DNA sequence: GCATTGTTTAGATCCCGGATC
DNA sequence: CGATCCGGGATCTAAACAATG
């Protein structure tokens, strides 16, 4: 049926080859020019996103490179009650930290630390001539590093922390995935670092910037690129599960919508990390490879479009590592675009979604 | 029924042309002999046999959208 | 159902970027 | 390092399919 709507969202061979040695050209100068007794004399390279996980769609002209560093002995508190926003403190006082140029008081500057780090990566683009780079003015918000290769491939650089300490107690009834994967692959992924990034944008007064948020996106590629309840799920033709295929064309479905919605209206400002955390509670509720059937390809989109519309009818999804953070609370989103969502894609799916074509 | 090969709309005809004339009950011999004869025909003896399959998948292509 | 020739696809091989130790 | 091996876009090889007693 929508079997070859894929076919108009496969990135071409020479596409991906071509942009991921530009950015990789990039980004090892600029991760070898990097960690020069900074504190950054560590920093390590993540591989997260959508490209990586393997659902990139369209062209391959963004990339999601995590730089992380491996800071010990951290104490962290939680901020307010929030249950997912977080002061890093230090445990104790005498192995001098690396990052304690970066200390106000007891508390970690995200806010010096990352104009540090753009500063350094700002200084050596322009030394580099081998490729034309322009650094992007940092959005309003944005954590993140938004260089430009020339042509596009956009690359976003997020500074990181790594914790190999123990997750937190926000975590603590998250990731519910035991009938699924299996309770002795939570624990095996639990052990696992949990990442520390800079608050993406303002909420409150706008100060008191030195929250920092829990990021698993390394815990969302191992469960996705080992996704199934056999171990061989997509090993051999036979069992090749839809799971991808699903969020793939959900990806394009709100991808499809936004740039429909190019009047700077509504229905704006929600990214994928909804309709991946909405594909991966339907992935739990649904822990079976004989539900993920690849010829029930409609059947699964479907299923998993009635968990997304019910999340939309409900009016709630919740992060799938933190339970009682709220994607869809009403600070986050209004009802109304809720309402404007479900109106669209119950006509859409009634009628096939016709902004495929 | 997948269209007409040029091949297959000149050996409906000389099958039945030489089974007639030929004493071979079996098809086998008479099929090698098809092959062999449609082997040797030159390139303008066979156009428009490729002309007839053209226009043979031209209706079952464009009037029946599977394959 | 035998044996031919041409067309069509799917079942399989190849090939490369990423990744983990 | 790099050696290896997997996942998936690209490409090949093969067998099945057509008329016929
Ligand atoms: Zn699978």
């Amino acid at each position: 049926k929508l079997r070859a709507v894929l076919e108009k969202l496969k990135l071409s061979r020479d596409d991906i080859s071509t942009a991921a040695g530009m950015v990789k050209g990039v980004v090892d100068h600029l991760l070898l020019r990097l960690k020069c007794d900074s504190a950054f004399r560590g920093v390590g390279l993540l591989n997260t996103g959508s490209y990586y996980e393997h659902v990139k769609i369209s062209a391959p002209n963004e990339f999601d490179v995590m730089f992380k560093l491996e800071v010990p002995r951290i104490q962290l508190e939680e901020y307010s009650n929030t249950r997912a926003y977080y002061f890093v403190k230090f445990k104790r006082n005498p192995k001098e930290n690396p990052l304690s140029q970066f200390l106000e008081g007891e508390i970690l500057s995200a806010s010096k630390m990352l104009s540090k780090f753009r500063k350094i990566i700002k200084e050596e683009i322009n030394d580099i001539k081998d490729t034309d780079v322009i650094m992007k003015r940092k959005r309003g918000g944005s954590p993140a590093v938004t260089l430009l290769i020339s042509e596009k491939i956009s690359v976003d650089i997020t500074l990181a922390l790594e914790s190999k300490s123990s997750w937190p107690a926000s975590t603590q009834e998250g990731l519910r995935i035991q009938n699924w994967l299996s309770a002795k692959v939570r624990k095996q992924l639990r052990l696992k670092p949990f990442y520390l990034v800079p608050k993406h944008a303002k909420e409150g007064n706008g100060f008191q910037e030195e929250t920092w948020r829990l990021s698993f996106s390394h815990i969302e590629k191992e469960i996705l690129n080992n996704h199934g309840k056999s171990k061989t799920c997509c090993e051999n033709k036979e069992e090749k599960c839809c799971r991808k295929d699903c969020l793939k064309l959900m990806k394009y479905l709100l991808e499809q919508l936004k740039e429909r919605f190019k009047d700077k209206k509504h229905l704006d400002k929600f990214s994928s990390y909804h309709v991946k955390t909405a594909f991966f509670h339907v992935c739990t509720q649904n822990p079976q490879d004989s539900q993920w059937d690849r010829k029930d390809l409609g059947l699964c989109f479907d299923n998993c479009v009635t968990y997304f519309l019910q999340c939309l009818r409900t009016e709630k999804l919740e992060n799938y590592f933190i339970p009682e953070f709220n994607l869809f609370s009403s600070n986050l989103i209004d009802k109304r675009s809720k309402e404007f969502l479900t109106k669209q894609i119950e006509y859409e799916r009634n009628n096939e979604f016709p902004v495929f074509d | 029924k997948r269209p007409m090969n040029a091949f297959i709309v000149w050996s409906r005809d000389q099958r039945r042309k030489m089974a007639l004339e030929n004493p071979r009950m079996r098809n086998s011999e008479i099929s090698k002999q098809l092959g062999y004869q449609w082997k040797m025909l030159t390139e303008a003896e066979k156009w428009p046999f490729f002309q007839e399959a053209q226009k043979l998948q031209a209706m079952h292509r464009e009037k029946y959208p599977n394959y």
